[PDB]
């Protein structure tokens, strides 16, 4: 049961990965399934993030997009800022104290 | 200031010595590392009482004249005690053993806070403690704890 | 800007390491 | 004595601040208050009660009672350095400095402690008075002695492992950072949940659990809630003892968005009520409506919005107005429309939302070295 | 001008180079090292050497015959 | 020093930020969501 | 005079500090007649590099004050006006310290309360600098420029010259004007649209009087039209207490273009048919030519289809591109290192007391020559 | 109300004095809003009729909508306001700020190692 959770979404991650868009009746026949579980087990993929991408509830079109955003350069150069303000606060230890 | 290391730096070295202790007229008794005894001047910059026995010094190498005070070394029972290396311990880690710490303050502690209290009875303090039983019974671990 | 943020605070410091040198310096000597 | 303490100033908080529930607060409180030689931290507190006329003899016997303890210290002191143990003074006063404490004011209860402090080489009972006056810290909230005796405290853990004074002392970490709205810390201290023990100030373990519960809910995304409070059985079995937590953690879980502000409601106002959380359970809940918001609206791009009333949670026009003020509150990454009446969402990349913290912080030191630089040299 | 000075004082570290030990400083930038001859002595030191780089128990370098840091 | 001439005469700050956006709205839910149980 | 002004002014104090307006005006007049008797013999007579002018304006400054304590609203100011002309014509010439900084406030601070052309007269003065003025003058100066642009139309010009003359502003109590440049520092922020929380620090500044003005922002900070009004009728006359009312009465422009850049931001394909009715504007007909407007000069940017009503909206993301957070570094980049090189340029005072750079010895330079000698001639 | 888009009751109070005449200083007000509502004519607008931006002053059908009409664009059409809406021609330049960013570049090199 928990094997078969991860060999459905084993199978679910992989007739999803050539394309960008789809509908859910092909991926439906593809995986020979059904729509509604399919749907929701989709929505849980982008619920726990595991697969990211969108959904829609008019067709059902899977919008699917990915790109590795820059996270290195803004927040390590962020926490040196708040590394510096107590180091501040340290200068009226020995500064507002003292002259 | 930078220029003048390129010069002062061609100076010798400086030798190490150990002081044994001072005589007469400005002089004392030192001794190398492997080397043997020497009398030897002072400088100027240097007193008498500040000169102290067993203590290390500076020394130049051409006259012998004595340059610093080489700060200390060890004493010789914190090294050897430290090459031991009892387990210290204190009353926080005492297991059920009350009435034996009682008995041990009677002896120990109180010929120090106290030594007068034992002029109040006219007897004399005690010097010795035996301690007995099996081992593994936290003899040590008092020992050291008192 | 990390680097210019870093570096002004640097040079204060340096200053209170002077004022420490200035005001217990002028009672002292005179 | 400190360890029901804190159910004192919970119930200070429980007399004053509900204005009409002030009968059985002044009852319960008054009930413990004129016992337990109670005397010096409800003056005030019968200010914001009311008369209570005839309290001098009740304060006179307790005074008096006060003056027995006070004078037996006074009848031990000295035989105590007569024969002097381990300054058997302060050693009586190490333990009865602690009434002094919940007796006495923090002056007696502070300097003894301090002078007592340089007593014990062990730290066994040094740590142990730093929890008292980290307690103490708590109870007049000296937000600032809590962090000296914080890490003056955690000073001494590192000789020896120490784990009843680790995580005894994590949770009073946990409970000040559930103090301060520090909530990823909150439940970062939190995290155990078995170390913790039936403690004396959650001597409920299971409210410890509601709290952590609470914390963690906003603390941690899906990828910890599905691996991690889904798979604890030391988190599954206390609050399957809960009816209402369990269904208020798995209404989320389960995508039971309907339910949800149900039980919200609830949850919520228990958490208006509570002491502690008073101060932060708008901050709570207003971060609840936005994370159930944004986590069924980034599944769906072209979802309407006359589909989250029968669905998720019943008001179109209740929808309307408080979508609009958190897409107008700079949040919930989206975009809806009006007279189609359908929602779109979008996505924003990780370089404008991540900048702006960046720039935050830069004008935040700038205010800072800029007011420093003033400050210093005249 | 002071740039030629700079670079100028390395000529003592030439080649002839003896190896001693590190022991302690008396203060900032003179201290005692132990040689490899078995002797110990109160030296002087290059400028440019990171003094936090020193004293594991910290193999250093002696000059042969003015017998200071290298 | 400070003449200062007269013409006229945490525990604060994430309570203050709490107290502008949660200012004036309702302030006493336990019966707003009660009652849209049967009116929404 | 600098014992005859000292000996004027230690007895020119003592009267006027209480002031005791009863019997003490033409005391204290005549008292500054003989204190102005030696003010024109500084004026005239030998005050070159004597600080006969230097010296007494500060006394000059001080007697100013109570000169206009009790000389200026109870007697005619506007005579001590065309002596204040000759006062800075004699200044400025023979000595351009001390005197180009007092009388320019101690000009302006009438001119002010009037409406005379003298505030472009202050755009072409030349002492609109007086050169590191005391930090007291010069720290006030700043704001006593800055209601200058505030009745004569903040741009955001000035805002920066009421932050600094806020930071440049001592320890001393925040009734003096720091409530004033606390209030009117943000009220032409306000004229802007943006807004911090003020009351922030609850010393002695963040209780009192802020309640009308703190209140009005938090109807700014709302997207309502009337509860400006609901405001605006509770404390009009709390706004002319200050004088300020003048430029609280224009704030209804940044009010309707923060509720329709709200709006623009929330929604997007919304009626204008909506927005008359949820801005309570009572007109659509003309919310055409207020969107139409809010077009116009600037703010937002798509159309309306002003045939069916909607008014569409586009999705503009990833402004980062948009060489826009290039110039919001830029202008801090510059400053940042300009503030470095600030802490460069103070920090050099102390290198004092570097007596001789010795570079060995003599004597010992003599024994290294001596014991060379020996080891040479061996 | 000339701040903000306040126009119609604008021209409710061009008419609408109870102190005076006020009349020469109501016709540099009745112009001054007359190229300003032949300003908002060029905004990004639909095909107005000759009805709505024909009314929207207070003309009925004079040729001051040929004035305006061939004043400026929006042409007179078969019951047409045409929408030049291009603003195409701008963005796309690096070379701007590769001067002026290459001159503040070396600006930042001025205050960095040489002495100020
Ligand atoms: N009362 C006690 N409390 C805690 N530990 C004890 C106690 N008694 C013995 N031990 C353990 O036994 C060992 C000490 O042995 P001890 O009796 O002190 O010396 P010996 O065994 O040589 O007589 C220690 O490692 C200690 O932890």
């Amino acid at each position: 049961a928990k094997l078969y959770d991860n060999l459905l979404e084993q199978n679910l991650i992989r007739v999803i990965e050539p394309f960008s868009r789809v509908q859910i009746e092909h991926i439906s026949s593809l995986i020979k399934l059904s729509k509604a579980d399919v749907e929701r087990k989709l929505s849980q993929m982008i619920l726990d993030k595991k697969f990211h991408g969108i959904l829609d509830q008019g067709e059902g079109v899977l919008i699917i997009f990915d790109e590795p955003p820059v996270d290195k350069t803004y927040e390590a150069a962020l926490e040196t800022i708040q590394n510096m303000s107590k180091v501040v606060d340290s200068l009226y230890n020995k500064a507002k104290k003292l002259t | 200031l930078l220029r003048e290391e390129l010069q002062l730096l061609q100076e010798q070295g400086s030798y190490v010595g150990e002081v044994v202790r001072a005589m007469d007229k400005k002089k004392v008794l030192v001794k190398v590392h492997p080397e043997g005894k020497f009398v030897v001047d002072v400088d100027k910059n240097i007193d008498i009482n500040d000169v102290t026995p067993n203590c290390r010094v500076a020394l130049r190498n051409d006259s012998y004249t004595l340059h610093k005070i080489l700060p200390n070394k060890v004493d010789p029972l914190v090294s050897l005690m430290m090459v031991e290396k009892v387990p210290d311990s204190t009353y926080e880690m005492i297991g059920g053993l009350d009435k034996q710490i009682k008995e041990i303050k009677e002896v120990i502690e109180l010929p120090v806070k106290h030594p007068e209290l034992f002029e109040a009875l006219g007897i004399a303090q005690p010097k010795g403690v035996l301690l007995y039983g099996p081992p593994g019974t936290g003899k040590t671990l008092l020992a050291r704890a008192v | 800007y990390l680097a210019s943020l870093i570096r002004s605070v640097v040079a204060l410091h340096n200053l209170i390491n002077n004022k420490i040198a200035n005001r217990d310096a002028e009672k002292k000597e005179g | 004595p400190k360890n029901p303490d804190l159910r004192i100033a919970q119930l200070r908080f429980l007399l004053s601040l509900p204005e009409h529930r002030g009968d059985a607060a002044v009852r319960d409180e008054l009930m413990a208050a004129v016992r337990d030689n109670n005397m010096a931290p409800y003056y005030e507190a019968l200010c914001k009660s009311l008369d209570w006329q005839i309290d001098v003899d009740l304060l006179n016997k307790m005074k008096k009672a006060n003056e027995d303890e006070l004078k037996r210290l006074d009848e031990e002191l000295e035989d105590a350095e007569k024969n002097l143990g381990e300054s058997e003074i302060r050693d009586a006063m190490m333990a009865k400095a602690e009434y002094l404490c919940r007796i006495g004011d923090k002056e007696g209860a502070l300097t003894a402690f301090r002078k007592t402090y340089d007593k014990t080489v062990a730290l066994g009972h040094r740590l142990d008075i730093v929890f008292y006056l980290l307690r103490i810290g708590l109870f007049y909230m000296d937000n600032d002695l809590i962090t000296r005796n914080t890490e003056k405290a955690k000073s001494l853990i590192e000789e020896g492992g120490d784990w009843d004074r680790r995580n005894r002392l994590k949770v009073y970490q946990g409970l000040y950072c559930v103090a301060i709205r520090d909530f990823k810390q909150a439940a970062e201290l939190f995290l155990d949940t078995v170390s913790t023990f039936t403690s004396y100030e959650l001597m409920d373990y299971k409210t410890f659990v509601t709290y952590t519960v609470y914390v963690s809910m906003i603390a941690l995304e899906r990828p910890d809630l599905r691996e991690k409070v889904i798979k604890g059985a030391e988190i599954l079995e206390v609050l399957h003892s809960l009816p209402a937590v369990r269904q208020y953690l798995f209404s989320l879980y389960e995508c039971r968005y309907s339910v949800f502000f149900q039980s919200l409601a609830v949850v919520e106002q228990e958490m208006k009520k509570d002491w502690l959380f008073a101060p932060h359970y708008r901050y709570y809940v207003r971060e609840m409506r936005i994370h159930a918001y944004s986590q069924l609206l980034e599944s769906y791009r072209s979802l309407t919005l006359g589909y989250m009333a029968e669905a998720f949670g019943v008001g179109v026009e209740f929808i309307d107005q408080e979508l609009s003020r958190f897409i107008a509150a700079g949040r919930l990454h989206c975009k809806i429309d009006k007279v189609n009446e359908i929602v779109e969402t979008n996505r924003p990349d990780s370089k404008n939302w991540q900048y702006q913290e960046t720039i935050k912080k830069g004008d935040l030191l700038l205010n800072r070295v800029q007011k420093l630089s003033r400050v210093i040299n005249m | 001008e002071f740039l030629h000075a700079q670079e100028e004082v390395k000529r003592i570290q030439s080649i002839p180079l003896v190896i001693g030990q590190f022991l302690e400083a008396v203060d900032q930038n003179t201290a005692i090292v132990g040689s490899t001859t078995g002797s110990n002595y109160y030296v002087r030191i290059l400028s440019t050497i990171d003094r936090e780089l020193l004293k594991p128990n910290a193999s250093v370098a002696l000059h042969k015959h003015s017998n200071a840091l290298v | 020093m400070s003449e200062k001439k007269q013409p006229v005469d945490e525990d604060n700050w994430d309570d203050d930020n709490v107290e502008d956006d949660f200012s004036n709205q309702l302030r006493a839910e336990l019966e707003k969501h009660g009652y849209k149980m049967e009116t929404s | 005079r600098p014992r005859t002004g000292k000996a004027a002014s230690t007895p020119l104090l003592p009267e006027v500090e209480a002031y005791l307006q009863l019997l003490v005006v033409i005391f204290m007049m005549n008292s500054k007649r003989y204190k102005e008797a030696q003010k024109i013999s500084d004026d005239l007579m030998q005050k070159i590099s004597t600080q006969n002018r230097r010296a007494l304006d500060l006394v000059a400054a001080k007697c100013y004050y109570y000169h206009a304590r009790v000389y200026e609203f109870l007697d005619k100011l506007d005579v001590v006006r065309s002596f204040l002309h000759a006062r800075l014509r004699t200044a400025t010439l023979r000595h351009d310290a001390d005197g180009q900084a007092t009388l320019l406030n101690l000009l302006l601070r009438n001119y002010l309360h009037y409406s005379l052309y003298d505030q472009a007269e202050k755009l072409v003065s030349k002492s609109v600098f007086p050169e590191q003025a005391n930090n007291n003058e010069w720290a006030r100066y700043l704001y006593y420029t800055g209601r200058i642009k505030a009745i004569q139309l903040e741009y955001s010009e000035a805002r920066r010259t009421m932050t600094n003359a806020l930071r440049k502003a001592p320890q001393h109590t925040a009734v003096g004007f720091k409530q004033t440049v606390h209030k009117l520092l943000i009220v032409v922020e306000l004229l802007l649209g943006e807004i911090p929380d003020r009351l922030q620090f609850r010393q002695p500044s963040l209780k009192r009087s802020l309640m009308p003005y703190f209140l009005l922002t938090q109807a700014v900070r709302t997207g309502n039209l009337a509860k400006f009004n609901q405001v605006l009728d509770q404390f009009g006359e709390k706004f002319q207490a200050d004088g300020t009312y003048t430029l609280i009465i224009r704030l209804r422009h940044n009010v309707i273009k923060t509720g329709v850049r709200m709006i623009s931001l929330s929604y997007s394909r919304i009626s204008l048919a909506d927005i008359a009715q949820k801005l309570q504007l009572d007109s659509p007909e003309d919310a055409e030519f207020i969107v139409a407007k809010a077009i116009r000069d600037g703010v937002i940017e798509a159309s309306i289809n002003h045939e069916k009503g909607y008014v569409q909206s586009k999705e503009m993301i990833d402004i980062y591109s948009t060489r826009e957070p290039q110039l919001a570094f830029h202008q801090r980049i510059s400053f940042c290192l300009d503030i470095h090189n600030m802490s460069v340029k103070a920090m050099r005072f102390p290198p004092k007391s570097y007596n001789k750079d010795l570079e060995s010895a003599e004597e010992r330079r003599e024994r290294e020559q001596q014991d060379l000698e020996f080891a040479k001639e061996m | 109300y000339l701040m903000e888009g306040s126009y119609n009751k604008v021209f409710l109070a061009k008419g609408n004095i109870p102190a005076e005449s006020y009349t020469f200083f109501i016709d540099i007000l009745l112009d001054t809003i007359r190229d300003e509502i032949a300003g908002c004519i060029e905004k990004a607008y639909e095909k107005i009729l000759f009805t709505e931006a024909t009314r929207i002053l207070f003309f009925n059908t004079p040729k001051k909508m040929t004035d305006y009409a061939k004043k400026r664009g929006w042409v007179l059409g078969p019951n047409n306001y045409y929408s030049f809406a291009s603003q195409q021609q701008k963005p796309e330049d690096t070379t701007i700020p590769s001067t002026e960013l290459a001159k503040q570049v070396i600006e930042y090199a001025r205050q960095l190692e040489m002495i100020v």
